[PDB]
RNA sequence: CGGCGCCCG
RNA sequence: ACAGGGACUG
DNA sequence: CAGTCCCTGTTCGGGCGCC
């Protein structure tokens, strides 16, 4: 007879197969012979036993290295009984933010020592376990044993562990409501707002519920530690960080330098407020090899200087005040760039952030707002599971302009105005009836398939016409081109009619910045004419001065 | 101790694991407080990381309701138990249910906790309760009983409920009961008063045979279609009959009788748009010939119940939005158009979510299907906020849509 | 070896 | 990598 | 009809930021 700690979580087999029987594969000679050792040390905790016939299984061995240990962790591969497993529910769906946690008066944690030795594998599971490792080198062929525990590298133990740990948790928590937990891997990090002793005495209390069931937690424990490092972070019960943040100064230029670069920048501006990417963001465009040599241009480093600038002096987070609003203000800050902080207490900021993601062939500043917003909206609803008051680089008129006339459904929640520029504009606006008194140009282009060759051009009421030839193009860049032209070519206030369903669609959707040049000059044409209006009539009805001009064209 | 219909994944297909998406404080606390309450009822139970199943969940305060009503996205289940409902057992839906001057829509869904579930299936009811910032991990339950919301659960069902109707009917054979999931439609031509009676009365009916039922009234007989009208012009620009002539060539596509060929010659030289062109005699007749094919029904577009049902949204401006369902192109089986709905004038994608309810809802009292949606909105605005406004206890089918406005000339 | 988050086919 | 829409091929 | 492309916008295989 062996024991029984805590309650066994049933695991079956992905239905239809069975478990494994492999042959070995490499792992370093040397320390390995320390585990024959170790091995009948377990025989006599429990964590181990053996059966001659009833097992036709065996497994490998493939290991991960850990830095910062004064001492050697061993591993076996499952990989093939892994693969044959049921599945799970996966425990940690991700971690949470340091900006979510309320501030906690005390902060403690407890790290469990044999933690995944210390959790009973299922009874009947427990078969499948059977491996092989060599002994030293080796001399005799061998012998072998099966598991009693959540296995190194085996699915379950994460799965099985996280939810034992809870269901024990659950009971010391509901007896003690206003005490707050966390559980990463197997630290336990306890918080609460009583006094520092009393903490204590519920924290020594616990040591005791978690050894009523078989968890050990030593005193290596620390109250003196905090803050405590944790990926990346700096965590102090009254104020938090990232961990110090190390920025390349080397002359020398590599795409995969530029790449940790931004990486680190945008981990970085998780805190600190006003990283910039973008022009950094333009070397990376397809590349080939990570490895290969480029040049930082003027912008990108004089970006990279203002933010070298920002990193400079130091920064700390707030943590949450669940009595208190939630405040997040977006600044806009240039080339489809935009940045965000969210405080409660002005000036103590929770957290800043970028949204840097030109998203579409065409786009604007109004499109690109309500992106920055909907973004910002869901990540506080991850974290703080709630949207905030939005300080917004934009007038309600702009805004209302915007969402009012466009075809889609868009949308800002509860928002307030911030005269903080430079302030979101629309550039030009699409009038919305014909213009008495101006030149009404009929425009058409088209190319040929085959040669990609054609010409662009257009006929107007006032006999005023246009052809012109174009080499290396397509139908639609020849729409655009035409209605290009008729903009070039006509007063202040202009009537376009155009029968390109693809041109009207770009047009209409009034874009003021595109990845398109052509776009980026109608635009701007568009810009400086006082009227416009974009028509449509469909092509070859025989329309207007619209069969006119697609007759120029098509010859 | 009663029996437990079996039920199936119909073959091949796995249970769902869907993912479950980020709540607010608000409806977390709803959720927790709904199913500790659901346990200690053994309505549901919790669960292990041996179940590797999820459907999402989340809450809503149905229309006009200050109490939380909790809401399981099924949708992935329904499509993965589908053959179960679909092809074994069918359900007749009421022609005249539309006809009824009103219809009232009473949920039933809790008497599904009643029926318990086989045992064997409960696995796949799996759903997690999300924590804030994860700073918990989730409450994983699954359900014991039957359901709200997943298919079979009005289906199952159906023996018990027809008896505990069948009295009803019997006394009132001229009433009209349909039902549709979580929820049951009944309607009947009497006036609003009585009407209402009867609805409390029938309350009563499946209050005593074990229910709780915490206006939802409709008038189908009122519902109307929205045609499609050429406009009634005094003196016609040019840009008027471009217009003009670029619907027309549209509605030739729904309706083949149609010929721009007069009002295109009306356009012949090339002229400013502003200019004032009237109207010659050969082209006002062709017009109001034209005028006259829009009057009429569409030749062969008709319901095929095998058919999906397709409903498009368009977003028309200034607190307008115009809806078409059909199963097949320019084959329409209904047109329409909403307004001054809540949120008009102020949050869109609240009166869309509005919209999608509307019309799944005469889709239901029509023909008895929830149809597939074409949103007018990008996909993650629409997450997040459809999440905001929900009132109804059923989830149609979405996909999002992009199209700058040439079909918007659905309404002038 | 993975999870989580961005950038390129 | 996949889909929707346009337009041209007899 | 199918069968061609031209243009545009969300899922999967490369690599960096955090374990
Ligand atoms: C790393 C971590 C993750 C999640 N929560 C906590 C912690 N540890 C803390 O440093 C912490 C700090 C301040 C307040 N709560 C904290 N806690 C909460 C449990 C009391
Ligand atoms: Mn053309």
């Amino acid at each position: 007879v062996p024991i029984s700690p805590i309650e066994t979580v049933p695991v079956k087999l992905k239905p239809g197969m069975d478990g494994p029987k492999v042959k070995q594969w490499p792992l370093t000679e040397e320390k390995i012979k320390a585990l024959v050792e170790i091995c009948t040390e377990m025989e006599k905790e429990g964590k181990i036993s053996k059966i001659g016939p009833e097992n036709p299984y065996n497994t490998p061995v493939f290991a991960i290295k850990k830095k910062d240990s004064t001492k050697w962790r061993k591993l076996v591969d499952f990989r093939e009984l892994n693969k044959r497993t049921q599945d799970f529910w996966e425990v940690q769906l991700g971690i949470p933010h340091p900006a979510g946690l309320k501030k906690k008066k005390s902060v403690t944690v407890l790290d469990v020592g044999d933690a995944y030795f210390s959790v009973p594998l299922d009874e009947d599971f427990r078969k499948y376990t059977a491996f092989t490792i060599p002994s030293i080198n080796n001399e005799t062929p061998g012998i072998r044993y099966q598991y009693n525990v959540l296995p190194q590298g085996w699915k379950g133990s994460p799965a099985i562990f996280q939810s034992s740990m809870t269901k024990i948790l659950e009971p010391f928590k509901k007896q003690n409501p206003d005490i707050v937990i966390y559980q990463y891997m197997d630290d336990l990090y306890v918080g609460s707002d009583l006094e520092i002793g009393q903490h204590r005495t519920k924290i020594e209390e616990l040591r005791q519920h978690l050894l009523r069931w078989g968890l050990t937690t030593p005193d290596k424990k620390h109250q003196k530690e905090p803050p405590f490092l944790w990926m990346g972070y700096e965590l102090h019960p009254d104020k938090w960080t990232v961990q110090p943040i190390v920025l390349p100064e080397k002359d020398s230029w590599t795409v995969n330098d530029i790449c940790k670069l931004v990486g680190k920048l945008n981990w970085a501006s998780q805190i600190y407020p006003g990283i910039k990417v973008r022009q950094l963001s333009k070397l990376l465009r397809g590349t080939k090899a990570l490895t290969e040599v480029i040049p930082l241009t003027e912008e990108a480093e004089l970006e990279l200087a203002e933010n070298r600038e920002i990193l400079k002096e130091p920064v700390h987070g707030v943590y949450y005040d669940p009595s208190k609003d939630l405040i997040a203000e977006i600044q806009k800050q240039g080339q489809g760039q935009w940045t965000y902080q969210i405080y409660q207490e002005p000036f103590k900021n929770l957290k800043t952030g970028k949204y840097a993601r030109m998203r579409g062939a065409h786009t604007n500043d109004v499109k690109q707002l309500t992106e920055a917003v909907q973004k910002i909206t869901t990540e506080s609803i991850v974290i703080w599971g709630k949207t905030p008051k939005f300080k917004l680089p934009i007038q309600k008129e702009t805004w209302e302009t915007w969402w009012t006339e466009y075809w889609q459904a868009t949308w800002i929640p509860e928002w307030e105005f911030v005269n903080t520029p430079p302030l979101v504009k629309l550039w030009y606006q699409l009038e919305k009836e014909p213009i008495v008194g101006a030149e009404t140009f009929y425009v058409d282009g088209a190319a040929n398939r085959e040669t990609k060759l054609g010409k662009a051009g257009y006929v107007t009421n006032k006999g005023r016409q246009k052809v012109v030839p174009l080499t290396n193009t397509t139908n639609q860049k020849t729409e655009l081109q035409a209605i290009y032209l008729a903009l070039q070519d006509s007063g202040l206030e202009v009537n376009i009619v155009t029968n390109s369903q693809y041109a009207l669609g770009i047009i209409q959707a009034q874009p003021d910045k595109s990845e398109s040049e052509l776009v980026n000059q109608i635009i701007e044409q568009l810009i400086k004419k006082e009227k416009v209006y974009l028509a449509w009539v469909p092509a070859h009805k025989g329309i207007g001065g619209n069969e006119q001009v697609d007759k120029l064209v098509s010859a | 101790p009663i029996e437990t219909v079996p039920v199936k994944l119909k073959p091949g297909m796995d249970g769902p694991k869907v993912k479950q998406w980020p709540l607010t404080e608000e409806k977390i606390k709803a959720l927790v407080e709904i199913c500790t309450e659901m346990e200690k009822e053994g309505k549901i139970s919790k669960i292990g990381p041996e179940n590797p199943y999820n459907t999402p969940v989340f809450a809503i305060k149905k229309k006009d309701s200050t109490k939380w009503r909790k809401l399981v996205d099924f949708r992935e289940l329904n499509k993965r138990t589908q053959d179960f409902w679909e092809v074994q057992l069918g359900i007749p839906h009421p022609a005249g249910l539309k006809k009824k001057k009103s219809v009232t829509v009473l949920d039933v869904g809790d008497a599904y906790f009643s029926v318990p579930l086989d045992e064997d299936f409960r696995k796949y009811t799996a759903f997690t309760i999300p924590s804030i910032n994860n700073e918990t991990p989730g409450i994983r339950y699954q359900y014991n009983v039957l359901p709200q919301g997943w298919k079979g659960s009005p289906a199952i069902f159906q023996s018990s409920m027809t008896k505990i109707l069948e009295p009803f009917k019997k006394q009132n054979p001229d009433i009209v009961i349909y039902q549709y999931m979580d929820d049951l439609y009944v309607g009947s031509d009497l006036e609003i008063g009585q009407h209402r009676t009867k609805i409390e009365e029938l309350r009563q009916h499946l209050l005593r045979w074990g229910l709780t039922t915490p206006g939802y009234e409709l008038h189908p007989d009122k519902w109307t279609v929205q045609p499609i009208v050429l406009p009634e012009k005094d003196s016609w620009t040019v840009n008027d009959i471009q217009k003009l002539v670029g619907k027309l060539n549209w509605a030739s596509q729904i309706y083949p009788g149609i010929k721009v060929r007069q009002l295109s010659k009306l356009l012949r030289g090339t002229k400013a748009l502003t200019e004032v062109i009237p109207l010659t005699e050969e082209a006002e007749l062709e017009l109001a010939e034209n005028r006259e094919i829009l009057k009429e029904p569409v030749h062969g577009v008709y319901y095929d119940p095998s058919k999906d049902l397709i409903a498009e949204i368009q977003k028309q401006g200034q607190g307008q939005w115009t809806y078409q369902i059909y199963q097949e192109p320019f084959k329409n089986l209904k047109t329409g158009k909403y307004a001054r709905m809540r949120g008009a004038h102020t949050n869109d994608v609240k009166q869309l979510t509005e919209a999608v309810q509307k019309i799944t809802t005469e889709s239901i009292v029509i023909w008895g299907k929830t149809p597939k949606f074409k949103l007018p909105i990008q996909k993650e605005t629409w997450e997040t906020w459809w999440t905001e406004y929900w009132q109804a206890t059923w989830i149609p089918e979405w996909e999002f849509v992009n199209t700058p406005p040439l079909v918007k000339l659905w309404y002038q």
